RNA sequence: AUGUAUAAAAAUAGAGGUAGGCUACUCUCCUGUAUCGUAGAAGAUGGGCGAUGGUUGAU
RNA sequence: CUGCCGAAGUUUCCGGAUAGCAGAAACUCAGAUCAGUUUUAUGAGUAUGUAAAAUGAGAGUUUCUAGUGGGCCAUUUUUGGUAAGCAGAACUGGCGAUGCGGGAUGAACCGAACGUGAGGUUAAGGUGCCGGAAUGUACGCUCAUCAGACGAAAAGGUGUUAGUUCAUAUGAACUAGCCCUGGGCGCUUAAGCGUACUACCCAUACCUCACCGUCUGGGUUAGCUUUGAGAAGCUCAGACGAGUAGGCAGGCGUGGAGGUUUGUGACGAAGCCUUGGGCGUGAGCCUGGGUCGAACAGCCUCUAGU
RNA sequence: CUCUGAACCUGUGGUAGGUCAGCAUCAGUUUUCGGGGGCGGAAAAAGAAUAAGGGAAGGUGGCUGUUUAUAGCCCUUGUUGUAAUACGUCCACUGGGGACUGAGGACUGCGGCUUGCCAAGGAUGCUGACAUAAUGGU
C-alpha cells in the first residue's frame, strides 16, 4: 500500500501573483471572456474532481497514517486499537505541561505523534 | 460443447473445400462459377462525431 | 503494384431474355475491388448496362508468360481533360505488360498531370516487329551496339574522410 | 445462391472503350 | 593510451516533442554508431547514464550520475527513446551520454 | 555515425544550402565545426541568378566575405533568438582558405552536400568567393596566392609521407608473420 | 468474479476453459498428398491468354 | 577527459600513385567496416631469454 | 467551493397569450410503442406520399415551471440581375454555451469534440535546418536571368519538353505540360511539381490499465468467529465526464445563542510573522518556529448587519 | 502446585522494517525480430533439365543478305512433375528482444494436470546497498 497523490502543487487563484489585493486562495473565474475559464493552452489548471485522490489513501500522511488531533491524554487513549492507522497530533494550544504527559502516554500505547518534540527540551 | 465445436469446424472445412472444388471443375470445364454473395458484413466507423 | 485482372460479367437473367450476353474485359488495378469497379464503369460507359442489373461472373489475375524476355508494348489511352476528349498511343520497352502500364501512368501524370480515373486504356498489345515501332528511343534501344555510359545515380555515415571517387 | 453459367453458345466477347 | 570505456558514446538531442508541445518524461538519445531502427534494437533495454560534475563535493566525489534505460527506437535513423530516473535537464541538449552493455543478451 | 570533438570541413565543391543544413544540425548536437575554404563554396544556379539575389539583399550590415556569407546561411538554420541557438553559433568557425592551425589537420567532406553528387551534369553553378568578388570582397587575389603557396608545401609533405610510407609498405611483406597468419583478413 | 480480462489467444489456460476443443484440433492436415492434377482446360487458357 | 589518435592536391563527366625515355607504361580507386595504436594490481614484483632494439620522460 | 443537469437564441398567431426547447411530480406500461432510419409493395405523378420487412431503442403520457422569443458565417437552392461584381429571398447545419492537433500566423479551413494520469496507436498535417519524423525508394516533368514550392493572365516566344499527325531522314501543321515575357534560412538530376509504394513523426482523438466523481443495476439481519449492521453502513458491476442563461445537490468560512467536549490557556489564549511540515479536487483546515500577552475552540442545533 | 515471554544472569539459540536498486519466475497491455507447416493462385507464371519440330533475328559459322554450323536465340509440343519459388491466406505451430502496469486481499468459481499440483476469478520470489544517504519537498 503506497500513497499516490495525483497532484502536489496547489491551485492558485488566477492573477494572484500580479496583485497583493488578490489572495492566493482559489476563486472560480466568473469572467466569460477569461482565458483561464475556457481552459486555453498555457492557462493554469483548475480544481476538478478528476484530481481527487484514492479513497483508501485519502487523508493519509506520507508515512501511511491519518492525523488525529489530540488535546489531552483522554484523546490519545482512543487510539489504543487504531495505532497502525492513526497518528496523534497534539494541538497547538496545548501547554507544555500536557504535551509531555501526552507524549509519555502515547509511548506506552504504541502511537506515533507527529509533533512530539514541541515546546520541550531533553535531559538524559 | 466440445462435440458442437468439432462439428462446426468440420462444416467450415467442407464448405471451403467444396467452393474450391466447384471452382476447379468450372475452370476445367471452361464455364464460369460465381460464388454466392455473403450475408455477413463487418462495419467499422472511420470518421468522428463532429 | 498494379495487377492485370480479367473480368467477365453479364446482366442477370430475366423473362425478356433467357440467356444474357457475356462480356470479358482486361484491365489493370491494384486489387480486385478496383478492377470490378472500373469494369462496371466501362460497361455503363459503353453498353449502357446498369451495374445493379448486372453481376461479375469471373475474376482472374493474369501473370506475364515471359517476364524474363524484354519486349515492346503499344498502349492506347483515352484522356479526360479540360477539353475532355483526347487519344494518344505510346510505346514502352520492358518485360512485363503490367510494368508498361505503371510506367505509362507515370508519364501522363508527369507530363499531362492526369489521374488514374481519367485514363481508360483501350488496348495493350506487344509490338514484336522492330519495323512496327513508331518511337525513336525504342528504335535506338533495338540496335545491336547497345553500350552507353552510366547515368548518374547521385548516391547516416556523415563526414566522409576522403573525396569520393564518383566514377566507374 | 451459387450457380453455374454455361459458356456454350455464349462465348465471352472482349470489350474496349470507344475512342 | 587506451582507457576502459566499457560503454558506447551517445548524445542527448531533444525531448519527445511535437511542433509546439514538449514531453520531458522521454528523451531522444542518439547512440552514435547506430544508423537505423533495426540496429537500435540491440541497445533497447540497456542502461544509459548522464555523467556530470558539480562544484560541491559529496562523500569526497564531485561526479553525479542520472541513470536511465533505453525504451524504444525513434525514427528511421537509429535514434532511441530513453527514460531517466530524473528527467534530464533541458540544458543538456547536445550533451554526451554513456550507454552501457548491460543488461546483456549476447 | 562516429563523431569528433572538433571537425574541420573542406568547403571546396560543397553546396551552400546542403552544407549549412548539415552543419547547423551538427552544431545543435554539441559538436564544434570549423569550415575552411569558405570561398570555394558552390551554389546551384547561374552566377547571374545569385548576383541579383545578393544585389536584392544589398538594396542591417551586408557582409561581403564568403565566410560571413556561409555563417549567415548557418545562422538562419538555428534558433538564434534563444540561448541554445546562440551557443551553437559560437561553436562554428567559418574561414576563407586554410589557416595554419587547421592546415595540418584532417579535413573531412560531407557527401550529402557535395556538388558533384548532388547537381545534374552540365548545370550552371556559381562559386561563392567568385560571386563575392564583384560585391565588395577585395581579398580574392591574395587568398588564392596563399592557397597555391599552401598547396606546394602540402604537396611536399605528402611526398615525404608517401616516401616514408614506402619503407613500411616494403617491410610489411618482409616480415613472415604477415603471410603466416593472414587468414584473419589482415 | 473477473477482476482482470485474459486473452484466450495468448493465455492458453483461458483458451482451454473457453473452448473444450483446442486439445484436439489438428490445424494442418495434408490434403493434396500425391495427386495434384492440373485442372485448367484449353478453352479456359485461350480465353485467359487473349489480347 | 575516457584513443579528447589520424594534414596531399586533384578531377569526378577521371584522377592519383608506379615505372621507363612531356610521348608511350602499369597498377590502384568502387570511400574509413581504413590505418596507427591497444595485453600487465590502467596495468604490480622479480627471474630471465630475446631484442640488445623498441616505447618514451627529463632537460 | 465542488458536483450533477442544461437550453433557446423562434414556429404560430400577435407588447403579449401560445407553442417549441429544458426539468419536477403523479400516473401505465417492456406481451408497448417509438425513430432528422433504410426498405418492400400498393397506388399516384428518376423521385413522390401511403400501407405493411429489416435495424436500433423499453415507450406513451398528464399536470405546472425557469430561461430563450439576436444573429454571424458556411453549404445548397435560388430570382432578377448587371460595367462586372452583386443583390434578393429561401434550404440546411456549425459557431454563438467549445477547449484540443494541424493550417507560418488568424474565428470560421482540415481533423477532433474535454475528469486526473501511465503505456500503446493513429487522424489532419508532416519528415533538408529552424522542428518531433527517410538529405527514403522508383519513375518523369522544370531551368526561372522573378520559376515553383503555398487582372494587362488571354496569349506570344531563334523558349523547351515529350511529341502526335500529315507531307515528301527532313520540314510543315498540330497535341498537351512547364518556363520566359505578358514562415524564415535556403533548395534546382530538389528541400519544386505529378504519380506509385514502404518507413517514420504526434492531438485532449482511439485502445488497455489505474484513480476521482456521477448515474444506473444488484447483493447484504433467527445480524453465522470473516467478524465488513454509523442499513444514514458495507459491498459488487457497467456506462459516462465541454458548458453560458437557468435548474438542483452537498460542502467551506464569519459574529452571536442553547447544549456538549468531566474541552484548551500565564508550563502562554487570541492575533500576527514564516523559503518549516502535513491534509483536502477545492472553499479551507491541522501543525513546528518566531512574536505575543488573556482569553478561546471542536461537535449537534439555533441565529444573522455572515 | 500453577502462573507471571515477570527482574537479572546464563543463551553466542533463533527470527528480524523504512527509502532506493538488481535479477528471476509470472499475469495484463503492447512493440519488434525470427523459424516451421497446411491450403489457394494457369493446382502460380517463369525456369532448369530436357526428346524434338518450326521460325526468324540486332547473324554465329559460312557470308548486308544468311538459319547452326567453327555462337546461339525465339515459338510449339514434349519434358522431370505431383518441380521450385513468389504472392495471398491460415496454424487452438513455435523461438527470442524491449517497454509500461501489479489494481484486488482467507476460502469459494471456471479449467488444466493427476488427494494434491498449475501460467486457471489482478505479484510474487531471490537478493543487495544505503539507511546514521538516497529518496523526496520547499
Amino acid at each position: 500500500v503506497n500513497i499516490i497523490k495525483k497532484r502536489t502543487k496547489p491551485f492558485k487563484r488566477h492573477q494572484s501573483d500580479r496583485f497583493k489585493r488578490v489572495g492566493e486562495s482559489w476563486r472560480k473565474p466568473r469572467g466569460i471572456d477569461s482565458c483561464v475559464r475556457r481552459r486555453f493552452r498555457g492557462t493554469i489548471s483548475m480544481p476538478k474532481i478528476g484530481y481527487g485522490n484514492n479513497k483508501k489513501t485519502r487523508y493519509c500522511m506520507p508515512n501511511g497514517l491519518k492525523a488525529f488531533l489530540v488535546r489531552n491524554v483522554s484523546d490519545v487513549e482512543l487510539l489504543l486499537m487504531h495505532n497502525k492507522t492513526y497518528a496523534a497530533e497534539i494541538a497547538g494550544n496545548v501547554s507544555a505541561r500536557k504535551r509531555v504527559e501526552i507524549v509519555e502516554k502515547a509511548r506506552a500505547l504504541g502511537v506515533k505523534v507527529t509533533n512530539a518534540g514541541a515546546k520541550v527540551r531533553s535531559q538524559e | 460443447i466440445a462435440k458442437r465445436a468439432e462439428a462446426y469446424e468440420a462444416e467450415y472445412r467442407a464448405a471451403e473445400r467444396e467452393q474450391i472444388e466447384l471452382a476447379r471443375k468450372a475452370r476445367a470445364e471452361g464455364n464460369y462459377f460465381v460464388p454466392h454473395e455473403p450475408k455477413l458484413i463487418f462495419v467499422v466507423r472511420i470518421r468522428g462525431i463532429n | 503494384a498494379l495487377k492485370e485482372y480479367q473480368v467477365v460479367g453479364r446482366k442477370v437473367p430475366t423473362e425478356h431474355e433467357p440467356v444474357p450476353k457475356l462480356f470479358r474485359m482486361r484491365l489493370f488495378a491494384p486489387n480486385e475491388s478496383v478492377a470490378k469497379s472500373r469494369y462496371w464503369y466501362f460497361l455503363k460507359m459503353i453498353n449502357k448496362v446498369k451495374k445493379a442489373t448486372g453481376e461479375i461472373v469471373a475474376i482472374n489475375e493474369i501473370s506475364e508468360p515471359k517476364p524474363l524476355k524484354a519486349k515492346v508494348f503499344g498502349i492506347w489511352i483515352r484522356y479526360d481533360s479540360r477539353s475532355g476528349t483526347h487519344n494518344m498511343y505510346k510505346e514502352f520497352r520492358d518485360t512485363t505488360r503490367v510494368g508498361a502500364v505503371e510506367a505509362m501512368y507515370a508519364d501522363m501524370a508527369a507530363r499531362h498531370r492526369a489521374r488514374f480515373r481519367s485514363i481508360r486504356i483501350l488496348k495493350v498489345v506487344e509490338v514484336e516487329k522492330k519495323e512496327d515501332v513508331r518511337r525513336n528511343y525504342v528504335k535506338q534501344l533495338l540496335n545491336p551496339h547497345l553500350k552507353f555510359p552510366l547515368p548518374h545515380r547521385r548516391t547516416k555515415k556523415v563526414f566522409a574522410p576522403h573525396r569520393p571517387s564518383t566514377f566507374y | 445462391k451459387a450457380h453455374f453459367v454455361s459458356t456454350e453458345n455464349n462465348e465471352p466477347v472482349t470489350l474496349h472503350p470507344v475512342a | 593510451a587506451q582507457g576502459h570505456r566499457l560503454y558506447v558514446k551517445a548524445k542527448h538531442l531533444s525531448f519527445q516533442r511535437s511542433k509546439h508541445v514538449i514531453h520531458p518524461g522521454t528523451s531522444i538519445v542518439k547512440i552514435e554508431g547506430c544508423d537505423s531502427k533495426e540496429e537500435a534494437q540491440f541497445y533497447l533495454g540497456k542502461r544509459v547514464c548522464y555523467v556530470y560534475k558539480s562544484s560541491k563535493a559529496v562523500r569526497g566525489s564531485k561526479i553525479r550520475v542520472i541513470w536511465g534505460t533505453i525504451a524504444r527506437p525513434h525514427g528511421n535513423s537509429g535514434a532511441v527513446r530513453a527514460r531517466f530516473v530524473h528527467n534530464l535537464p533541458a540544458k543538456t541538449f547536445g550533451s554526451s551520454l554513456r550507454v552501457m552493455l548491460y543488461p546483456s543478451n549476447i | 555515425s562516429e563523431f569528433q570533438k572538433v571537425v574541420v570541413i573542406d568547403a571546396k565543391g560543397h553546396l551552400l544550402g546542403r552544407l549549412a543544413s548539415v552543419v547547423a544540425k551538427q552544431l545543435l548536437g554539441g559538436q564544434k565545426v570549423v569550415v575552411v575554404r569558405c570561398e570555394e563554396l558552390n551554389i546551384s544556379g547561374h552566377f547571374f541568378r545569385n548576383k541579383l539575389k545578393y544585389l536584392a539583399y544589398l538594396r542591417a550590415f551586408h557582409f561581403r566575405a564568403p565566410s560571413r556569407i556561409f555563417q549567415k546561411a548557418v545562422r538562419g538554420m538555428l534558433p538564434h533568438k534563444t540561448a541554445r541557438g546562440q551557443a551553437a553559433l559560437e561553436h562554428l568557425q567559418a574561414v576563407e582558405g586554410i589557416p595554419p592551425p587547421f592546415d595540418k589537420q584532417k579535413r573531412v567532406v560531407v557527401p550529402a552536400a557535395l556538388r558533384v553528387l548532388r547537381l545534374k551534369p552540365g548545370r550552371k553553378y556559381c562559386t561563392v568567393g567568385r560571386l563575392s568578388s564583384e560585391v565588395g570582397w577585395k581579398y580574392n587575389d591574395i587568398v588564392a596566392k596563399l592557397e597555391e603557396r599552401r598547396k606546394v608545401k602540402s604537396a611536399a609533405f605528402y611526398q615525404a609521407k608517401l616516401a616514408k610510407q614506402k619503407k613500411i609498405a616494403s617491410a610489411k611483406e618482409a616480415s613472415p608473420v604477415n603471410q603466416k597468419l593472414s587468414q584473419f583478413g589482415y | 468474479a473477473h477482476v482482470q480480462k485474459k486473452n484466450p489467444l495468448k493465455n492458453k489456460a483461458v483458451l482451454s476453459r473457453l473452448n473444450p476443443y483446442a486439445k484436439a484440433y489438428k490445424a494442418n492436415v495434408k490434403i493434396n498428398s500425391e495427386k495434384t492434377p492440373k485442372a485448367a482446360g484449353e478453352k479456359f487458357l485461350s480465353v485467359l491468354h487473349e489480347n
